[PDB]
């Protein structure tokens, strides 16, 4: 099975530099091209830079809008792909995924990015990393409930229910940013006669602050 | 510099109808040896990364249905989409590899279905955000039809409009609805200040407010 992993996203201040990475496993490394490809929040894909394989001699190509300023290579031995990212700036602010590229020196050649990653999120500010507090939304046939995670930085955060055993009828709605600081919520609609006789928990990450949180929902 | 553009940014269909969005470049994609088209296409449904759909312009990716259709030449393209499935809800990108990448705008697929009233619950601040000084009162409005839909928050029977923060979820890719929060955030010493509060939401289902709301002394 091919996979692809970013790590290494963050809040980084403007000028700052920070370096991505990109585990990969299932093929044959050094065959592929790798690419570097960002999405700022609600705007479309930009292709920023490839590696080629090694028939090609793992040369490299970036976007204009990145040449000078980030640098893309990989490790062979542990089969990694980098991207150096320097002299940051606001717009630099999106989440990055890495995609296999081609091979075309192979017989099943096709021209695409077929695989890509999950992606990892980068913010460029000035602003304070800040720990999300995480509050209960419990009521004063169907139930809803929720979770309200206010108040953190920089985006973003995790949310699931019962450790993700709870995922239908779950509604995450998208952070909003007020006064440099985020707040999303979470809501899940149950069984009345499941809750509060069963247990529903919101379980919170804000990676930024290694914050890990499980809030129980209890009646009150 | 090759330069992508796509059309429509964005449309609505109803399940079962053809969908037909298009690309173009600056240049031709077609290498005239090889008879391939440069062109691919990727769906991005929200919260998910980017899938490959189709390349060299018209072969579809290994497991990506029939219904799922691309054509056109040299610096046209057209993706296709027979019989629109809840499912389809997506940003579709076009993107070029003759010469580096480039992607295309994007189009944003929705999908229209009948119209459905929201589902509004309210919840009171919890005791673990007031003792610490600040009161936050939510509501959810889950499930509705089209997106348009107004909150209004009143408190003792008065509007408040400050302090409001509203959020849209993407539409759900089961049931074709939108839901939205709004949360009103106050201090705890304004919060003990008054007795009701209520959040009220128009939407086009009903011609009354559709209006939650609780009293700080239950
Ligand atoms: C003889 C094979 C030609 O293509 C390859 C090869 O099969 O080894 C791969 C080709 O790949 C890349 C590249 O830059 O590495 C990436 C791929 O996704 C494409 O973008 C191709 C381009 O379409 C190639 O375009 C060019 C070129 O730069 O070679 C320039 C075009 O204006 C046109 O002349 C085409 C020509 O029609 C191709 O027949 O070539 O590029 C690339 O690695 C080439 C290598 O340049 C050949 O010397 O090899
Ligand atoms: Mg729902
Ligand atoms: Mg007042
Ligand atoms: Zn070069």
């Amino acid at each position: 099975e091919v996979k692809l992993v970013e790590s290494g996203g963050g809040l980084v201040q403007s000028g700052g530099s920070l370096r991505l990475s990109c585990a990969t496993s299932g093929f044959t490394f050094t065959d592929y091209y790798m690419s570097w490809v960002r999405q700022p929040p609600g705007k479309a894909l930009e292709w920023l830079a490839f590696i080629r394989n090694k028939a090609k001699g793992y040369t490299t190509e970036y976007s204009s809008s990145v040449k000078g300023r980030f640098t893309i290579s990989r490790d062979n031995s542990q089969s990694f792909l980098y991207l150096q990212m320097n002299t940051l700036r606001a717009e630099d602010s999106a989440t990055y995924y890495c995609a296999r590229d081609i091979n075309p020196g192979s017989d099943g050649y096709y021209d695409a990015l077929d695989y890509w990653g999950q992606g990892t999120s980068v913010t460029v500010s000035r602003a304070k990393t800040t720990p999300p507090s995480v509050y209960p939304l419990a009521p004063g046939s169907m139930v809803t409930l929720g979770c309200l995670v206010k108040g953190y930085f920089p985006e973003p955060v995790t949310v699931t229910w019962n450790s993700g055993s709870l995922s239908s009828g779950v509604h995450t709605f998208p952070a909003v940013l007020q006064s440099d600081l985020y707040t999303l919520s979470s809501s899940v609609t149950v069984p009345s006669s499941t809750w509060p006789s069963e247990t529903v928990t919101c379980n919170v990450a804000h990676p930024a602050s290694s914050t890990k949180v499980d809030k129980k929902i209890v009646p009150r | 510099d090759i330069v992508m553009t796509q059309s429509p940014s964005s449309l609505a269909v109803s399940a079962g109808e053809k969908v037909t969005m298009s690309c173009k470049s600056s240049q031709s994609l077609l290498n005239s040896r090889t008879r391939k088209n440069y062109l691919a296409w990727y769906q991005q449904k929200p919260g998910q990364s980017p899938k490959l759909l189709i390349y060299w312009a018209s072969t579809r990716e290994s497991g990506v249905p029939d219904r799922f259709t691309g054509s056109g030449s040299g610096t046209d393209f057209t993706l296709t989409i027979s019989s629109v499935q809840a499912e389809d809800l997506a940003v579709y990108y076009c993107k070029q590899s003759y010469n580096l990448r480039t992607f295309g705008g994007g189009t944003k697929l929705e999908l229209k279905r009948a119209d459905a009233a929201p589902t509004v619950s309210i919840f009171p601040p919890s005791s673990e955000q007031l003792t610490s000084g600040g009161a936050s009162v939510v509501c959810f409005l889950n499930n509705f039809y089209p997106k348009s839909i107004a909150v209004k928050w009143k408190i003792d029977g008065s509007e408040r409009q400050n302090g409001v923060l509203n959020s849209w979820t993407d539409q759900d890719k089961k049931d074709s609805t939108y839901s939205m929060s709004s949360t009103l955030t106050l201090t705890k010493d304004e919060y003990e200040r008054h007795n009701s509060y209520t959040c009220e939401a128009t939407h086009k289902t009903s011609t009354s407010p559709i209006v939650k709301s609780f009293n700080r002394n239950e």
